């Protein structure tokens, strides 16, 4: 897919950032 | 020898900052308070799934040019 979305708060991100993605869907376990 | 990185909110801006890769994590939040006014205490940073310890390094967590943190806000917790 070219964009990923989180599962938890619904923001949009471009699949080729994917550490940057990661890191914000965990921050939200904080 | 300088160089810019980024610091990610969950949910709203992005931070660009001027760092070395010899400043530590409590530098990096010191200069978040002078950007933003936000007290280091009141900051957790995060870097590939895992938050950051304050007297360590960005060279030290393998944090290079133009890489992309996130802050996660949080009251001082003693
Ligand atoms: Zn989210």
């Amino acid at each position: 897919p070219l964009c990923f979305n989180c599962p938890i708060c619904d923001k949009i991100f471009p699949a080729t950032e994917k550490q940057i993605f990661e890191d914000h869907v965990f921050c939200h376990s904080l | 020898g300088s160089m810019q990185i980024f610091v990610k909110t969950l949910t709203g801006k992005t931070i660009t900052l001027e760092v070395e890769p010899s400043d530590t994590i409590e530098n990096v939040k010191a200069k978040i308070q002078d950007k933003e006014g936000i007290p280091p205490d009141q900051q957790r940073l995060i870097f590939a799934g895992k938050q950051l310890e304050d007297g360590r390094t960005l060279s030290d967590y393998n944090i290079q040019k133009e890489s992309t943190l996130h802050l996660v806000l949080r009251l001082r917790g003693g």
